[PDB]
C-alpha cells in the first residue's frame, strides 16, 4: 500500500515538496525493505 | 422621449434574444432525420 | 505468437483506449494490479498478443501512450485500471499542441516521434511475430489528428507488412466541440487513406443515439460512450485472442473486406444491446442480434448506410452458437433487402464465430461493413473546409508553424478523389 | 441486474441528498442576506436616534 | 507544469487582482498568510518546503496609493514583498507619461522580476495581462510593458483582460485618447484581448442580482470569476480539458481580429436561486443572451464568429450537445458563413466556488462564453466618433507633447483603428457566389 | 405457429386492446409477471399465435400499442395485466391529436407513422408465417381513425398477401362524445373500403345495452363494455389456437363470409349473454344458443338486423357438444325465417366448433353476420356529414393542414356508392 | 409533459387568478410556501429539492394588486421576477396600454413568457386572464397578444375575459375600449370564454343564499372553472379532454370563437345535505336560462356546439342517457347543420374547496362551454351604448392624446357589426 501511493504520483516530478513527497514516500518504503530482508533469512528468531 | 434610467432603470434596455423566433420545443429530438426513414436491414428470423 | 502494439494518443484516444485496457484486462482475468486472477485457462492463454509478461505473474499491457501535454498521463494514470501501465511507455511532451494540427506534425509534435518509435521499436522487437499496430486517436484534435498521422506514417515505412488498424474518432455533424475541427479532419484522411489498413470511424453522436434510444441512460458521461468503443474494440481482435468453430484474424478481416485499395473507411456496431427494463422481455438467440446490428439506430458511425450499397460486411459473432442459423440470417439479410448490397461481388459476409463470449452476456458480435455511405462523412467534411478555406480561416496559426497552401489543395482534393471513387463503385 | 438497480438507485439518493444539500447551503444564504440587510435597517435607525 | 503569470497593472488591474487573488486561496485552501490549514496550485502559486504558496504575480503602478493597501492589508503575507512594485509619480491619465517619460525608469525593474518569476516555472502556458483602457499606467505603462516582454520571451500567449470604457459612464474626460493610443501599439503584440466595461456589469449586478448601489469591490469578483473559469482546466481535470494555448487557435480569426467578449452565465441572486433550476439549457441561453454580455455593445447587431465555451461544474457531456444544437436553430443568435462550427466545449468537475461575503449566490454550474463578435466594433467606433470630436480642435494635447511623445503618433493611432474598423467590417460580409 | 400481430390504436383501442390481453392470457394460462402456471396442456402448445418467447420461459404478448398522447399508456403500464408488454412497443408520441382527423394522418401522426411501422414490421419477420394483423380503433376518434388508416395503408402496400382484421368502433346516433365524430368517421370508411378484409363493426349502444339490461350490470363503466368486446375478439380466432372439430381460421372466416370484394363490413355478437340472476334460471344448451345469437338484443352493433337480410352469417361455436345439433338447428333458422335470409346462395352458414369452452362459461359462440342492414351504420353518418358540409361546417382545422374539400365529398361518394352496393341485392 | 403558461393582467386578472392560484396550491399537496410535507405538472414547476415553481406571468401596468401579492401570503410561493409590476396605470385607456405604457412593459414580459417556456416541454398554450374595459385589461392584452402569435406560432390561447357587464358597469369607458380590444381579440383569439359581471353576482344569490359577500367570492367561482377546463390536462381519469379538443369541438367557423361558461354544481352546504346532485339534475342546471354565467337569455339564441366537461364519480351511461334528454325538450333550440353538438369529458378527481368559501363539497360537477347566438344580444347592448358616445364625440381627446388614429374607433365598430351579423347569418336554420 505505500507502492500504490508511490506508483500515483505525477510522471514530472518539478517541484519542492514533490521531491520531498517523493523522498519520503522513498525511505518509508527503503526501511521496509531492509526489514522485510531481516525477517525472511532468519527463520528462527 | 424618457431616457433608459426612467424607462426600465436600466442604463441600456439592450433587447433581447427572445423576442423574435418560433417556439419549437425542447423535447427530446431524434437526432439525424435518417434514424426513420423506409424499410430497415431486416435479416430473417428463425423457422 | 501474433501480438498487437497498441499506440494510444490524443486525450479523447488516451481515454477512448485506455478504457479499452480495462474491457480487454477483464476479458482476459488481469486484474488492476496487473496479476492474473480470472477463471478458465483459455483466459491466460493468448494474453501474449494485448498483454506482455512481467516477473511476478504480472502481465503489463502493451501499449505506448502519447499525449503531447503531460496532464492526460495524469487522467489516464490515476483511473481504475490505471497503475497497470509500466511508466516508460508514457512518453510525454512539454509543450502543448493546442488543437492544431501543425503542431503535432511538423513542429513540437516532431520533436517526440523520436522518442515514440524507439519505444514503439522496443515492444515491437521483444516478439515473435507482429500481427500489426493499432492507434486509438481522435480527428479533430492537436496530438491525435497532428502526431498520429505522423506516427502512422512512420511505422508504416519501418514495418511496412504489419496490420496498420486505427480506432478513429471521426468529427460529428450536428454538435462541434472544435472549430478548427474541419481543418484537422481533412488534412489527416489525407495521412490515413495510403498508411492505413482498417481505419474504423466512430463518433460521438452516433455514440449519443445508442446510448439513448436503445441503451436509455439519461445521464451518459464520457465513459460509457468509450465502453462500447472498447466493446468493438475488442470483437475485431476475439479470433485470435480466443477460440471458435470458424476463426477470423485482423488479416483475414483485412483481405476479405477491402475490394479496392483505399477502401478501408469502416463503421463498427455492437450487436446485444438493450436497456436497462428491456432485458427480460427480449429474447436472446441468435435472430435477435442480426437484426439488431445490421439495424441503422445500431451504428457507431453517423453516416446511415440505407442511403448506400454495402460493398463488405464481417459480423464476428462470439458465443456458444450454432453455424447453420449464423449461415442462414446472413443468406437471409443478403436477399431479402438484396437492393442494399453490391452485385460484382456475390456474398459481402465474412461469417467468423469465437466460442469464447464475452464477460456476462451469452453472445454478442460486432459489426464491420465497408459502406458506400461513408462518403457522406467525409463529405460534409469537405464543404465544412471549403465553406473555411474560401474566405481564409484560421491559417495565421496553421501556416505559422512552417507549411504552406499547397498542402491545404491536396488534403482536400486527396479526400475529394477518395469521395468519389466510393461513388464509383455505388449506383 | 438487479446488482446495478441498488447501484442506479443509490446514485439517485446521493444526487437527491446532494440537491438537498445544495437546498441547505442555499437556505444559508437568504438568511444571511436578511440578516445583512435587517442589520442595515437597525443601523438607519440607531443612526436617527445619535 | 502550467503556469500562468499575471502581471496586473494600473489601479484597475490591482484592484481587480484583489478580487481574483483572494478567490484562488479560496478555491486551493491557501490561508491567506500563504499556508495550506495536491498539484492544482502550480497555475497561480509557487511552492517552498516550509508550506508558503507564493503568488506568481508582479503588481505594477506608478503611483503609490493602490498597492500600499496590498502591503498593509490582511492579504499582505501571500504576497512576495518585492513582486509589488510601486511608482513615486503616477502617469495621470496621460498616455505619453505612462509610455515615455515616467514609465521609463520603472520597466526594467519590472522586466527584471518577470525574468525571476518565468525561470522558477517549467513551461510557461501564457500571460493574464490585467489593467485598465483608459488610465494613465494603464495604458501607457502596459503598453511599454506589452512591446518589450514580446521581444524577450517571443511567441507565447499574451491575454487580455482590460477595462473598456462605457459608452456613456466615463470617470474621466481624456479616456478616449488613451484609449486609441494603448490599443494601436497593443494591437500587433496581444493574442487575445478580452474586454469588460464598467456599465454593463453595473446592469448585470442589478437586473439579475437584486443589489442596487454596487461599488468597485463587487464589480471585480465577477471578474475573478472569470478568469477562474479559463484558467480551470489548467488547475482542475476534467473531460474535454481546454488551456490557453487551445483557446489560442479556437477564438481568434484573422490575426488582426484579436478581441474576443466575456460572459457568465449562472449570474442568478440568491432569493432567484431557489426559483430556479439551473440546467445547462438556460445557461447556455443565458450568455447568447444579450443582457448577460458584460461589454455594452449589442451581439444580435452582429455575427458571432468564434464562440467558446467553458462549462464549469456538474454538466453531463449529452445535454451540453443537446443545449448548443437549439441554439443553432434559433434565427435570432446569427452565425457567420465561414464557420459551420463555431462551438468549443470545454468540462471542468468541481463546481463554482463562493466568495464569503459575495454578491454571488452557490451554483453547480457555470458557463464562461468567449464569444468573438463583430459587435465589438460598434464599441470601438463610438470612442473613435469621441477621438474625431476633440482632436479636431486639439483639444487634450499640451499634456501629451509635452511630456516627450511626438503628435504624429495620434494620427497614426487614428488610422490603425480605421484598419481595425476595416477588418471588422470586411470579415462579416457573406462571400456571393 | 400461425401469428397475429396486434395494433392498438386510438384511446379506446389501447383500452379494449388491453382488456384482449386480459382475457386472452386468462384462457392461455399467461399470468401478469408472465410465466404460465396453468392446469391443462391445449393452451401451451398454440402459445405461438399472440405470444411470443422470452428467455425464463417467459410469453412476452406480441401487441404494438399506438398512441399520439402518453395518456392511455400511462394507465395501460399502471394496470392490473400491464407488466407484460415490451417497453419499446409501449410507441407514443407527447402532442395531442385533438380529435383532428387530418392531425393524425397527414401531419404528426406521420412522424409517428415509421416508428411504429418499425416495430410492427421487426414484430412480423420474426415469425414462421403471420396469418394477418389486427388494429382496433374508432372510426370518430383521434390517435384512432386518423393514425389507423395511416397504419392500415402502410402494412398492406407492403404485406398484400394478408389479412387484416380490424374491431372498429363505429360511431352512434344517440350515445355522443364528440361533436365532429361523424365527420372522422365518413372520411375513414374510405381507408377502410380498399385495405381492410374482415372489418368487425360494433357500436357502443348496443355495449351498453348489453350491459345495463342483458347483464343487469347496473353502471355501465368504460371497461365493462370492453370485456365484450374482447369476446368477440377472442372467439373469432380460437380454432387456430384451441383444439375442434371442425376448426376455421380467419381466412376461412373470409372466403365463406364476404361474396363481393367490397363486403368487408361484418356485424359482431355473444351468444350465451345472460344476467348473474337468470343463470341458475336457465340451460346452456346449443338450442338456447341459436336464439340467443340469431337475435338482435345479444347483437354488439346498434344496427337493427330486420332491417335489412343476412347475406352470410358464420357461427364459431366453443366447447364439448354434439354437432347433429348445431348444424341441423343451426338449417332450421334457415328455413323457418327465411324472409331474413338470401336466395342467391343457399346456405349462407358457416360453422365452426371449438373444443374447450370458455373460461368460466360453457357452450359460447361468437356470432359474425354479414348483413345489407348495417347500411343504417353507413348512411346515418352520411346524412350527419351533408347535414354539416353543406354550409361547410367544423372544417377549419380539417382544411388547416392540408386536406381539400373534393377529398370530403370523395369521402361521401365512395360512402354512398357502397350504400347503394349493399341495397342493389337488398330488394333480391 | 404537459403544461399551460397562464397570464394575468390588470387588477382584475391579477386577484382573478390569486384565487386560481390559490385552488390550484390546494388541489395538488403544495404548500403556500411551494414545499410538500407527478401530476404537480402544467400549473407547477419543479426545481431541486422541493421548491414547486407557478407558470404564471403576473403583470400590471401599475403597482397595487401586484405587490400584494409580494406582500400577502403568497409570497414565497411566486417569484420576485414572476410577479412584472409596472410604473403607472393606464387608467381606463385604451391608447396607454396599448401605444404608450403598454409599450413599455411589454418586451419584458415577452422574455418572462419566453423563459418560462423553455423550462416547458409540450405546451398547449397560454391562458390569457383580463377583462375588457380597464385600460391594461384593454390596451396591454392586445399588445400582448398580437406579439405572441407572430412569435409563438400556432398555439391554443384561451381569454377568460370579463365581458362589460349589460346594466351597471364599474366603468364610464367600458363600452368605449371593450370594441376596441375586441378588433385584436378577434383575429388572433382561438377560444375566449367570457363571464360578464353581473349575473355571477346573481349566481351568488340564489344558488348561493350568500347576499353581500365581497370581491373574492366571484373570484373562486371562476377558478373552478379554470380548473375543470384544464382539468385533463393533469388528474387521471376516464375519456380525457384537453386544450386542442376544445377548438375542434367548441368554436364553428373560424370567427365564432367567443364561447360562454356555465359551473354545475353551485351549491351551499346547506342546500348539498338536502338537495341530491346526481349526473341528471347537474347536467339540466347549465341549460336553465338563469344559472349561466353570461346575463344574455340564451333562449333567444341557438346552440351550436356543446361541450360538458364532467368531473369526479361521473359513471359513463349516467351522461350518456342525459344528453338524449336535454336533445328531447324544445326550447333549447339547437341548429341543424351540428346535428352532434355535444362532447363529453369524464374526470375521476372531486371538486376541491378552498378552507374557507362558500362552494360545498359535492361530488359531481360541469364546465359547460357552448357557441350560442345568445351572447349576440350582449353584443347589441354594448355596441349601441358606443354609437350613444361616438355620435357627439365622447371621451376621444384622451385617446388621440396618448396616440389613436380616429377612425380606429370606426374601424372597430364595423368589425363589430361583422361579428354581429356574422353569428346570425350562421344561426339562420337550414333551408333547402
Ligand atoms: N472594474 C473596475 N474598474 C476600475 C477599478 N479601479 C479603477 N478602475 C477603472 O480604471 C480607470 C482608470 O484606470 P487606472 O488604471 O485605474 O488609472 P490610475 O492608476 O488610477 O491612474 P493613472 O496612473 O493615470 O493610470 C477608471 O476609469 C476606472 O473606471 C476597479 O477596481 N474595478
Ligand atoms: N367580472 C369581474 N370583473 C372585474 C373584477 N374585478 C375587476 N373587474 C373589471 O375590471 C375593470 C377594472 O380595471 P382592470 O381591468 O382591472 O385594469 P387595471 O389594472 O385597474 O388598469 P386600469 O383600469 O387601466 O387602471 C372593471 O371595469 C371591472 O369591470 C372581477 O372580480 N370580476
Ligand atoms: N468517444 C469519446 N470521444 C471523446 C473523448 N474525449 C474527447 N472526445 C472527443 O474528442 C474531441 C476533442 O479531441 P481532443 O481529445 O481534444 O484531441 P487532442 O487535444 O489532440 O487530444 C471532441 O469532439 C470530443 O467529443 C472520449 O473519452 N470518448
Ligand atoms: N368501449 C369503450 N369505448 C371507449 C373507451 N374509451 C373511449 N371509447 C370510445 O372511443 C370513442 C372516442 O374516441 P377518442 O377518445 O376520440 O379516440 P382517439 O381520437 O383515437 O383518441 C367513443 O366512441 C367512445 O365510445 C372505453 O374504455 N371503452
Ligand atoms: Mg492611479
Ligand atoms: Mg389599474
Amino acid at each position: 500500500e505505500v507502492h500504490k501511493e508511490f506508483q500515483s504520483l505525477s510522471v514530472f516530478i518539478d517541484s519542492i515538496p514533490k521531491k520531498i513527497r517523493k523522498q519520503k514516500l522513498e525511505e518509508e518504503m527503503k526501511q521496509l525493505e531492509h526489514d522485510i530482508g531481516v525477517l525472511e533469512k532468519h527463520k528462527v528468531i | 422621449g424618457k431616457t433608459d434610467m426612467e424607462r426600465i432603470g436600466l442604463f441600456s434596455e439592450m433587447e433581447y434574444i427572445t423576442v423574435g423566433d418560433k417556439y419549437v420545443s425542447q423535447f427530446n429530438r431524434p437526432f439525424n432525420e435518417s434514424a426513420s426513414k423506409n424499410r430497415q436491414i431486416l435479416p430473417g428470423g428463425s423457422k | 505468437m501474433r501480438e498487437i502494439v497498441h499506440l494510444q494518443a490524443g486525450q479523447c484516444g488516451n481515454q477512448i483506449g485506455a478504457k479499452f485496457w480495462e474491457v480487454i484486462s477483464d476479458e482476459h482475468g488481469i486484474d488492476p494490479t496487473g496479476t492474473y486472477h480470472g477463471d478458465s485457462d483459455l483466459q491466460l492463454e493468448r494474453i501474449n498478443v494485448y498483454y506482455n509478461e512481467a516477473t511476478g505473474g504480472k502481465y503489463v499491457p502493451r501499449a505506448v501512450l502519447v499525449d503531447l501535454e503531460p496532464g492526460t498521463m495524469d487522467s489516464v494514470r490515476s483511473g481504475p485500471f490505471g497503475q497497470i501501465f509500466r511508466p516508460d511507455n508514457f512518453v510525454f511532451g512539454q509543450s502543448g499542441a493546442g488543437n492544431n494540427w501543425a503542431k503535432g506534425h511538423y513542429t513540437e509534435g516532431a520533436e517526440l516521434v523520436d522518442s515514440v518509435l524507439d519505444v514503439v521499436r522496443k515492444e515491437a522487437e521483444s516478439c515473435d511475430c507482429l500481427q500489426g499496430f493499432q492507434l486509438t486517436h481522435s480527428l479533430g484534435g492537436g496530438t491525435g489528428s497532428g502526431m498520429g498521422t505522423l506516427l502512422i506514417s512512420k511505422i508504416r515505412e519501418e514495418y511496412p507488412d504489419r496490420i496498420m488498424n486505427t480506432f478513429s474518432v471521426v468529427p460529428s455533424p450536428k454538435v462541434s466541440d472544435t472549430v478548427v475541427e474541419p481543418y484537422n479532419a481533412t488534412l489527416s484522411v489525407h495521412q490515413l487513406v495510403e498508411n492505413t489498413d482498417e481505419t474504423y470511424c466512430i463518433d460521438n453522436e452516433a455514440l449519443y443515439d445508442i446510448c439513448f434510444r436503445t441503451l436509455k441512460l439519461t445521464t451518459p458521461t464520457y465513459g460509457d460512450l468509450n465502453h462500447l468503443v472498447s466493446a468493438t474494440m475488442s470483437g475485431v481482435t476475439t479470433c485470435l485472442r480466443f477460440p471458435g468453430q470458424l476463426n477470423a484474424d485482423l488479416r483475414k478481416l483485412a483481405v476479405n473486406m477491402v475490394p479496392f485499395p483505399r477502401l478501408h473507411f469502416f463503421m463498427p456496431g455492437f450487436a446485444p444491446l438493450t436497456s436497462r427494463g428491456s432485458q427480460q422481455y427480449r429474447a436472446l438467440t441468435v435472430p435477435e442480434l442480426t437484426q439488431q446490428m445490421f439495424d441503422a439506430k445500431n451504428m457507431m458511425a453517423a453516416c446511415d448506410p440505407r442511403h448506400g450499397r454495402y460493398l463488405t460486411v464481417a459480423a464476428v459473432f462470439r458465443g456458444r452458437m450454432s453455424m447453420k442459423e449464423v449461415d442462414e440470417q446472413m443468406l437471409n439479410v443478403q436477399n431479402k433487402n438484396s437492393s442494399y448490397f453490391v452485385e460484382w461481388i456475390p456474398n459481402n459476409v465474412k461469417t467468423a464465430v469465437c466460442d469464447i463470449p464475452p464477460r456476462g452476456l451469452k453472445m454478442s458480435a460486432t459489426f464491420i461493413g465497408n459502406s458506400t455511405a461513408i462518403q457522406e462523412l467525409f463529405k460534409r467534411i469537405s464543404e465544412q473546409f471549403t465553406a473555411m478555406f474560401r474566405r481564409k480561416a484560421f491559417l495565421h496559426w496553421y501556416t505559422g508553424e512552417g507549411m504552406d497552401e499547397m498542402e491545404f489543395t491536396e488534403a482536400e482534393s486527396n479526400m475529394n478523389d477518395l469521395v468519389s471513387e466510393y461513388q464509383q463503385y455505388q449506383d | 441486474q438487479r446488482e446495478q438497480i441498488e447501484k442506479e438507485r443509490l446514485e439517485e439518493e446521493k444526487k437527491a441528498t446532494g440537491r438537498l444539500q445544495h437546498a441547505n447551503e442555499l437556505r444559508r444564504q437568504v438568511r444571511e442576506n436578511q440578516q445583512k440587510q435587517v442589520q442595515a435597517r437597525i443601523a438607519t435607525f440607531d443612526e436617527g436616534r445619535r | 507544469m502550467r503556469e500562468c503569470i499575471s502581471v496586473h497593472v494600473g489601479q484597475a488591474g490591482v484592484q481587480i487582482g484583489n478580487a481574483c487573488w483572494e478567490l484562488y486561496c479560496l478555491e486551493h485552501g491557501i490561508q491567506p498568510d500563504g499556508q495550506m490549514p495536491d498539484d492544482s496550485f502550480n497555475t497561480f502559486f509557487s511552492e517552498t518546503g516550509a508550506g508558503k504558496h507564493v503568488p506568481r504575480a508582479v503588481f505594477v503602478d506608478l503611483e503609490p496609493t493602490v498597492i500600499d493597501e496590498v502591503r498593509t492589508g490582511t492579504y499582505r503575507q501571500l504576497f512576495h514583498p518585492e513582486q509589488l512594485i510601486t511608482g513615486k509619480e503616477d502617469a495621470a491619465n496621460n498616455y505619453a507619461r505612462g509610455h515615455y517619460t515616467i514609465g521609463k525608469e520603472l520597466i526594467d525593474l519590472v522586466l527584471d522580476r518577470i525574468r525571476k518569476l518565468a525561470d522558477q516555472c517549467t513551461g510557461l502556458q501564457g500571460f493574464l495581462i490585467f489593467h485598465s483602457f483608459g488610465g494613465g499606467t494603464g495604458s501607457g505603462f502596459t503598453s511599454l510593458l506589452m512591446e518589450r516582454l514580446s521581444v524577450d520571451y517571443g511567441k507565447k500567449s499574451k491575454l487580455e483582460f482590460s477595462i473598456y470604457p462605457a459608452p456613456q459612464v466615463s470617470t474621466a474626460v481624456v479616456e478616449p485618447y488613451n484609449s486609441i493610443l494603448t490599443t494601436h501599439t497593443t494591437l500587433e503584440h496581444s493574442d487575445c484581448a478580452f474586454m469588460v466595461d464598467n456599465e454593463a456589469i453595473y446592469d448585470i449586478c442589478r437586473r439579475n442580482l437584486d443589489i442596487e448601489r454596487p461599488t468597485y469591490t463587487n464589480l471585480n469578483r465577477l471578474i475573478g470569476q472569470i478568469v477562474s473559469s479559463i484558467t480551470a482546466s489548467l488547475r482542475f481535470d476534467g473531460a474535454l480539458n481546454v488551456d490557453l494555448t487551445e483557446f489560442q487557435t479556437n477564438l481568434v480569426p484573422y490575426p488582426r481580429i484579436h478581441f474576443p467578449l466575456a460572459t457568465y452565465a449562472p449570474v442568478i441572486s440568491a432569493e432567484k436561486a431557489y426559483h430556479e433550476q439551473l440546467s445547462v439549457a438556460e445557461i447556455t441561453n443565458a450568455c447568447f443572451e444579450p443582457a448577460n454580455q458584460m461589454v455594452k455593445c449589442d451581439p444580435r447587431h452582429g455575427k458571432y464568429m468564434a464562440c467558446c465555451l467553458l462549462y464549469r461544474g456538474d454538466v453531463v457531456p449529452k445535454d451540453v450537445n443537446a443545449a448548443i444544437a437549439t441554439i443553432k436553430t434559433k434565427r435570432t443568435i446569427q452565425f457567420v458563413d465561414w464557420c459551420p462550427t463555431g462551438f468549443k466545449v470545454g468540462i471542468n468537475y468541481q463546481p463554482p466556488t463562493v466568495v464569503p461575503g459575495g454578491d454571488l449566490a452557490k451554483v453547480q454550474r457555470a458557463v464562461c462564453m468567449l464569444s468573438n463578435t463583430t459587435a465589438i466594433a460598434e464599441a470601438w467606433a463610438r470612442l473613435d466618433h469621441k477621438f474625431d470630436l476633440m482632436y479636431a480642435k486639439r483639444a487634450f494635447v499640451h499634456w501629451y507633447v509635452g511630456e516627450g511623445m511626438e503628435e504624429g503618433e495620434f494620427s497614426e493611432a487614428r488610422e490603425d483603428m480605421a484598419a481595425l474598423e476595416k477588418d471588422y467590417e470586411e470579415v462579416g460580409m457573406d462571400s456571393v457566389e
